[PDB]
């Protein structure tokens, strides 16, 4: 059922956005740095208040300054994340009764003796990107 | 020198004092009851208060104090001022704090005569306290009304069953 | 839990299109399998999620998402900003609560002056 | 000869207390402590009668009988051998300690197990210094539960002085 | 370039050391912060009163008493 696949896709995209957003949260520099450079390549780009940039804050809380190696690292990580996202968005674009309900619900009875705890779909993903 | 304040005698059995210490004993002379010092003139008193030993005694008194000290329910609708007197006080001093309710046992009263029942006291900074007698041992005492969310505010009672229409100044309690 | 998951997600798939096939299934079969249909069963809540999600997939069917890198970044920044804001609201709340605790703890509950003797959730809103 | 009194109204005066308790028995003195800071009493008192019998009888009669300003008044009445032991086995329960040391001496209290350094040690309370001398004589540097244990006197430098033997001998006698 | 160029031997060496350390260092130290956001005695008394003067009593465990 394509519905399930497209669902899982939108969900994963959500997960990634949330990850790189958490990152941009802990150390605003990640975005700021980037954005500043972008400013001088695409002149239109709107950039945050200077005060925010300096105090390394996004709203009220000023975050601890990080060293260069880490900023760059996380930027490349976010890079691959955005790659994944672009891929999923792509496949998704390329992908997007009662008797059948009971029909499938019947086959769901298959292998009743499957003693196993299953807590690994959103946790393995959430975890896969944190 | 005294700034025109009347310093009462020690024996006069207590108009709020400026410094609630310096007295005049049965004799004429001036005293500081903390430091147990006798002062001849008010200038010497002002030097005592500006002295170091009196500060030490004030702190030691500070520490000395700080170490010791399907059913039926009721609903109340309390109304408050209509911007009549609250126009002179708006300095965000607990102004954001809503009225508060507490259940008090009559076992303790200013007169201590009769007792044996509870009161649903309701209080707000300027206005005077209010009470409501509750003979019934228990009414409307519910069981997990909401789904256990933890913002204690003041207590389970207040969050559980109170509403503060601050825009109209109406406090509902049930 | 694969069974439960699968039945929740399936009944959620069908429930997302008609909502009539399940209400008929319940009366036709009579199985303690779909006991999550009632808001009583905890899992029901997660159900309400899945369906919504599927309901969402039905939203832009026939429409592609053309978000660019720049945009995705901007978005994640704005989300961050939001989170920060929410965090601030939480903080403020905690503060006010603190004030309340202080004052409640600091008023005379012995200054009595009584007079007589003896649903709010939908009321604590606005309309 | 003195009895404790509690749950007293700070408004109560020594006059009222005396008038109350003289009904029960002759009262030699009443020490009713006041805070000299606030000139406010603390809500308790000590009432000293002449003999013990009057005190006991007053305790029996006046407890929870009378309410003063609704407040129900309360009336109430009012050095041994020690051994440090080191390198104990973790399999030794305090009760097993009891069974070990009972044959050597009668325990006034129970042993105390505490860990130093990991290192299981204990304090053992005997009613006698000589029984403890037996416990040390037999048990010192001895293997129990496949572990060598050391038995000596606990520090206060430790117990077992001459004055200690004398005054412990007297407390026993 | 100009800096390194105007260095001495020891200086240039220590600087190189620094660049090296920066190069081969963990991107996250075991000693970093998480959630540290900012916003926007009577000495003379005992000698007078007699205390803190060692004294001994034989009858109770040969006990010591710090004041008379
Ligand atoms: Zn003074
Ligand atoms: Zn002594």
């Amino acid at each position: 059922n394509l519905l399930e696949t497209r669902r899982s896709l939108l969900e994963e995209m959500e997960i990634i956005e949330n990850a790189i957003a958490e990152r941009i949260q802990r150390n605003p520099e990640l975005y700021y740095h980037y954005i500043q450079e972008s400013s001088k390549v695409f002149p239109d780009t709107k950039l945050p208040r200077s005060s925010l940039i300096a105090e390394n804050k996004i709203y009220k809380f000023k975050k601890v300054k990080r060293k260069r190696k880490q900023i760059i690292l996380q930027q490349h990580e976010i890079n691959i994340f955005l790659r994944d996202y672009q891929e999923k968005q792509q496949t998704f674009n390329k992908i997007n009764f009662e008797r059948k309900l009971q029909q499938l619900e019947k086959e769901l009875k298959n292998e009743d003796e499957n003693f196993e705890l299953d807590i690994n779909s959103k946790k393995d993903k959430y975890a896969l990107f944190s | 020198l005294s700034k025109g304040e009347n310093v009462p005698y020690t024996f006069q059995d207590e108009q709020v004092r400026s410094n609630p210490y310096i007295y005049k004993n049965h004799s004429g002379k001036l005293v500081c009851k903390l430091c147990n010092t006798m002062h001849m003139s008010w200038s010497s008193v002002e030097r005592h208060l500006g002295g170091k030993k009196h500060g030490l005694n004030v702190l030691r008194r500070g520490i000395s104090i700080e170490k010791s000290s399907g059913s039926v329910g009721l609903a109340i609708q309390v109304n408050y001022s209509s911007e009549v007197k609250e126009n002179s006080v708006d300095s965000d001093d607990k102004a954001k704090v809503p009225p508060l309710i507490r259940i008090v046992s009559g076992l303790e009263l200013s007169d201590t005569k009769q007792k044996g029942k509870k009161f649903l006291v309701i209080a707000y900074e300027p206005f005077e306290n209010i009470a409501i007698e509750l003979p019934p041992n228990e009414i409307l005492f519910s069981e997990n009304n909401d789904m256990d969310n933890n913002n204690d505010g003041v207590d389970e009672l207040n969050k559980k069953c109170t509403f503060w229409d601050a825009i109209s100044k109406l406090y509902y309690v049930q | 839990s694969r069974r439960d998951m699968e039945v929740i997600k399936l009944t959620a798939r069908y429930y997302a299109k008609d909502k009539s096939i399940v209400e008929q299934m319940i009366s036709k079969d009579g199985e303690a399998r779909l006991n999550f249909m009632n808001s009583s069963h905890p899992l029901h809540k997660t159900f309400t999620d899945f369906v919504a999600q599927y309901k969402r997939v039905y939203s832009f069917t026939g429409q592609e998402i053309k978000k660019s890198k720049r945009t995705i970044l901007d978005n994640c920044f704005e989300r961050t900003q939001y989170w920060e804001f929410e965090k601030d609201k939480d903080r403020e709340h905690d503060k006010l609560v603190e004030l309340c605790k202080i004052q409640f703890a600091a008023i005379p509950w012995d200054k009595f002056t009584q007079v007589a003797k003896f649903d709010l959730e939908q009321m604590r809103l606005r309309r | 000869n003195t009895v404790y009194v509690g749950n007293i109204d700070p408004r109560i005066t020594k006059e009222q207390l005396y008038e109350l308790f003289i009904q029960i028995n002759p009262v030699l003195r009443i020490k009713y402590p006041k805070d000299k800071v606030l000139q406010a009493y603390q809500g308790y008192a000590f009432i000293e009668f002449y003999n013990q019998g009057d005190a006991q009888y007053a305790i029996k009669i006046m407890n929870n009988t009378v309410r003063l300003y609704d407040r129900l008044i309360k009336v109430r009445q009012v050095p041994i051998a020690k051994l440090f032991i080191k390198n104990l086995a973790d399999s030794i329960d305090s009760d097993q300690l009891v069974k070990i040391f009972n044959k050597f001496g009668k325990l006034i209290r129970e042993p105390e197990i505490f860990y130093l350094s990991k290192l299981k040690c204990a304090y053992v309370y005997f009613e006698d210094f000589e029984k403890a001398d037996l416990a040390i004589k037999s048990l010192n540097n001895q293997l129990v539960a496949n572990n060598r244990i050391t038995v000596d006197y606990a520090f206060k430098n430790g117990k077992g002085n001459a004055k200690y033997g004398d005054d412990v001998d007297r407390l026993l006698n | 370039v100009e800096r390194k160029l105007a260095f001495t031997a020891n200086e240039r060496m220590a600087e190189m050391d620094i660049l090296t350390q920066k190069y081969e260092a963990p991107a996250y130290d075991s000693t970093e912060k998480e959630g540290a956001e900012q916003v926007d005695m009577p000495y003379w008394l005992y000698k007078l009163h007699g205390l803190d003067r060692e004294y001994r009593c034989e009858i109770c465990s040969n006990k010591v008493y710090n004041g008379r």
